[PDB]
């Protein structure tokens, strides 16, 4: 129930490859999805493969 | 890229359809002419009023049709297919029946080889 | 190395978690697209009453087709219907007889026709509209008196060529009593 | 009612996404790049027109044995009811006088 | 007109790539390597047995219809050249004396 706003996405840099997409073509911030769930965690960061 | 597969689904459809319109027109139309059943209703006691259109209803139909059409008897329109209409509607069938029943209770067997000639039914049926 | 990763799990288009910039006022009643809460379709809207469920967001039908939008700010319920569509037939004559034409369009009416090089303008607009049950075909005039069949249209109208096409209800043979 | 039932499984053939990610055509285009969902475009395509296909071959089939059972129809309305016919059981059960 | 349409419908699917990225199979085996070129010409395969299937199943139904025809012809001459048939409407329009 908030504006998302992942524009902010785009800014900075490193980051790493999607990967996951899987729906279709277009525009980025039109669609409202069901469930922004974000579950932030650190690890060594050897291989993020898994 | 897919190739012409659509121009000859739809040129199959199109066949079937034609088909059907010429193939009750062939089943119905077997006469060049209408002919009407005689004001006064006199056979030697066969009752044809029951099997023959009635002018007191508003649809020129025979008692017995208007069973034949009652006992026998949708969001899909809007994903691309449409339902074209016969090519002669129930009126005219029903006016093409209703001439041939007029044909054969009052010429007999002979309106369909030439020109109908009139003959009592008792005659007919003896 | 930080990393954060999102569920998503896209199942159900009209939800709350979206702030696009764009705002725009809401239509009643025009043919054209929607993307209300990020559901996209087209068709026409049209307003109707339904006792939908107040906890409950929308409803979707057959072919996952929905058939209600509600406002976030204002609380209400329309509903929306797809655009009429068809196939559009020509009704000609021999080619070398003569070369006009009077095209038919399929089971739609006269009104949209204009609104779906220069002479295509002409049939856009329509000076002799013919409403059939059959079609909406334009070009060929209306006669009482009727003819032999010579062109098949559906649900018994036949046109015909006399040096302008005539469009007329197909007679079922010379009448006669014996 | 079998032309009907084959209209009504033509239509939930849209449903169905024959192994792709969604099946309706407002979802073929969200964020991503086309050539991932232009595979599942074809990937879409080919099985609405592989259903398509049997829809109208089905529908062939159909069409040829009612255009069988129609001669026949009309054959008899020829024969029995334009005339009286020495066919044993082709004008009813008995001796046929007249239809 | 209609075994034309057909032949001549047939003959043109190997115009069309089925989503490949030519129809000519020297330049599929001239640029795309054997490993590769055996992902790519699967999409020839199988939409030129497509169109063959399809076109050997439309000659099917239209190899019924005209056996129909025949077996009608057939009859008809057996029955009005060879003889003389009491069926009304089987023989022209009128009472039948010969064919
Ligand atoms: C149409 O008229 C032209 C005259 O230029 C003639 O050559 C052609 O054979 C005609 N076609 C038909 C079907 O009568
Ligand atoms: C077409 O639209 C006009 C405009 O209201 C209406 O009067 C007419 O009844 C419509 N046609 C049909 C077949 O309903
Ligand atoms: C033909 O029919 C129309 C529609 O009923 C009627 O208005 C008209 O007076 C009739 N006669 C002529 C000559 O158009």
């Amino acid at each position: 129930n908030c504006v998302a706003d992942y524009s902010v996405l785009y800014n900075s840099a490193s980051f790493s490859t999607f990967k996951c997409y899987g729906v279709s073509p277009t525009k980025l911030n039109d669609l409202c999805f069901t469930n922004v769930y974000a579950d932030s965690f650190v690890i060594r960061g050897d291989e993020v493969r898994q | 890229q897919y190739g012409s597969f659509c121009t000859q689904l739809n040129r199959a459809l199109t066949g079937i359809a034609v088909e059907q319109d010429k193939n009750t027109q062939e089943v119905f139309a077997q006469v060049k002419q209408i002919y009407k059943t005689p004001p006064i209703k006199d056979f030697g006691g066969f009752n044809f009023s029951q099997i023959l259109p009635d002018p007191s209803k508003p649809s020129k139909r025979s008692p017995i049709e208007d069973l034949l059409f009652n006992k026998v008897t949708c969001a899909q329109k809007f994903n691309g297919l449409t339902v074209l209409p016969p090519l002669l509607t129930d009126e005219m069938i029903a006016q093409y029946t209703s001439a041939l029943l007029a044909g054969t209770i009052t010429s007999g067997w002979t309106f369909g080889a030439g020109p109908a000639l009139q003959i009592p039914f008792p005659m007919q049926m003896a | 190395y930080r990393v954060v990763v999102l569920s998503f799990e896209l199942l159900h288009a009209p939800a709350t978690v979206c702030g696009p910039k764009k705002s725009t006022n809401l239509v009643k009643n025009k043919c054209v697209n929607f993307n209300f809460n990020g559901l996209t379709g087209t068709g026409v809207l049209t307003e109707s009453n339904k006792k939908f469920l107040p906890f409950q967001q929308f409803g979707r039908d057959i072919a996952d087709t929905t058939d209600a939008v509600r406002d976030p700010q204002t609380l209400e319920i329309l509903d929306i219907t797809p655009c009429s569509f068809g196939g559009v037939s020509v009704i000609t004559p021999g080619t070398n007889t003569s070369n006009q034409v009077a095209v038919l369009y399929q089971d739609v009416n006269c009104t949209e026709v204009p609104v779906a090089t220069p002479t295509w303008r002409v049939y856009s607009t329509g000076s002799n509209v013919f409403q059939t049950r059959a079609g909406c075909l334009i070009g060929a005039e209306h006669v009482n008196n009727s003819y032999e069949c010579d062109i098949p249209i559906g649900a018994g109208i036949c046109a015909s060529y006399q040096q302008s096409i005539i469009a007329y209800t197909m007679s079922l043979g010379a009448e006669n009593s014996v | 009612n079998q032309n009907a039932q084959a209209l009504n499984t033509l239509v939930k053939q849209l449903s169905s996404n024959f192994g792709a990610i969604s099946s309706v055509l407002n979802d073929i285009l969200s964020r991503l790049d086309p050539p991932e969902a232009e595979v599942q475009i074809d990937r879409l395509i080919t099985g609405r027109l592989q259903s398509l296909q049997t829809y109208v071959t089905q529908q062939l089939i159909r069409a040829a044995e009612i255009r069988a059972s129609a001669n026949l129809a009309a054959t008899k309305m020829s024969e029995c009811v334009l005339g009286q016919s020495k066919r044993v059981d082709f004008c009813g059960k008995g001796y046929h006088l007249m239809s």
